């Protein structure tokens, strides 16, 4: 009993349409203009033509994950002024579709994870004045997209995890004043510039684990709201003295699976801090060689 | 059940029996998020109480009806 539907989708009376997993190559014809949510994930849509969603002016949620989408017409998404959620994960995108999403002024959540994105055009994310959540994980980015990210002061959640980023320059995230969580784990970051995190005044969670950090990130000093800091599974040998003095918001820190050099007086400050702040360390930082916990070390 | 999924999908672990059963999924059920990994993608429970969809374990994107979302957390009234 779907008065406003078309084969082989379902229309669940709350103006949500489900056409997922149906072997579709296109948006089905004859769907209602009342539609508020459209799930067309897990099909075989490789291309979206112009005006593909022209008859859905009140669409709030569009699920396109798991297709094999490799081409989005610059005007495929025209007229979707109400759209809040766009999921494009697990497709064949090579480029962030900058122009096609430009008019999505109500968008709050954008999933671009698990594509094959190697580049993000400079003008990406202009027009996304309400965006809150952005997933860019599991792509092929080799750098942080600085100018495109500068367009998103409303952004709260960002993942750039599982990409190929090797360094982050000064002021890379400077306009992201609302950002609460930032994931940068599973990249190949060896170089963090001294001021790469400036302007992240609301940041609570920072994940930098599974990288190639050889030097401790001084840049973390610019994070007054920092609650959770993951630095596990890097190549860290020492921390600079007094690095945590101004991180009075810290609640959890991961330091394990790093080759800590437990020579005195180099390990002095870190050993004492870990002993005074035992409640904050998650797991155990160990001395390279012996495997003795860093907190158990004392310098005379 | 299934032990390794197709390279993109997520394993959900169940103990409906007294055995551990896996099932492969394109997304994850409500209360769970898609944790992407180099080795194995899995569904993991959100750590936020009364969260229906989440970005990560400590950041909710959709609270239970009647609750208020603020900075990834669910509140019984607007903060």
């Amino acid at each position: 009993m779907d008065p406003l539907c078309a084969a082989p989708c379902s229309c669940d009376g709350d103006r949500r349409v489900d056409c997922s997993g149906k072997g579709l190559t296109a948006v089905p014809e004859g769907l209602s203009a009342f539609t508020q949510a459209l799930d067309i994930s897990m099909n075989n849509i490789t291309q979206l033509p112009e005006g593909a969603f022209k008859n859905f002016p009140f669409l709030e949620e569009l699920q396109l994950a798991g297709n094999d989408l490799s081409f989005i017409h610059p005007k495929a998404l025209s007229g979707l002024k109400e759209l809040k959620v766009l999921t494009l994960q697990n497709n064949q995108l090579k480029t962030v579709p900058s122009e096609a999403i430009r008019g999505l002024s109500a968008l709050q959540s954008l999933r671009l994870d698990a594509n094959h994105i190697t580049s993000v055009p400079e003008d990406s994310f202009e027009g996304l004045v309400q965006l809150r959540h952005l997933w860019l994980d599991d792509n092929s980015l080799t750098e942080v997209p600085v100018h495109p990210l500068s367009n998103l002061p409303t952004l709260q959640a960002l993942t750039l995890a599982l990409n190929k980023i090797s360094s982050i320059p000064d002021f890379a995230f400077t306009n992201l004043s609302s950002l609460v969580v930032l994931h940068l784990h599973n990249n190949k970051i060896r170089s963090l510039s001294q001021h790469c995190f400036d302007g992240l005044d609301n940041l609570e969670t920072l994940d930098l684990n599974y990288n190639n950090l050889g030097e401790f990130p001084q840049a973390i000093k610019a994070l007054p709201s920092l609650k959770e800091l993951a630095l596990d599974t890097n190549q860290l040998k020492s921390v600079p003295d007094g690095i945590f003095d101004r991180l009075t918001s810290l609640q959890k820190i991961w330091l394990h699976t790093n080759p800590w050099d437990c020579s005195c007086p180099r390990i002095d400050y870190l050993s004492r801090w870990l002993n005074k702040n035992s409640q904050k360390e998650q797991g155990s930082a160990k001395c390279s060689g012996s495997g003795k916990p860093v907190r158990s070390i004392i310098c005379p | 059940g299934c032990l390794k999924c197709s390279p993109k999908l997520f394993i959900l672990l169940e103990r409906n029996d007294i055995r551990q059963v896996g099932v492969c999924l394109p997304s994850c059920p409500p209360g769970y998020f898609d944790a992407r990994n180099p080795d194995m993608n899995k569904c993991i429970k959100c750590k936020i109480e009364h969260c229906e969809a989440c970005f990560s374990h400590n950041f909710c994107t959709k609270c239970k009806e009647g609750l208020y979302l603020h900075k990834g957390r669910c509140y019984p009234a607007c903060p």
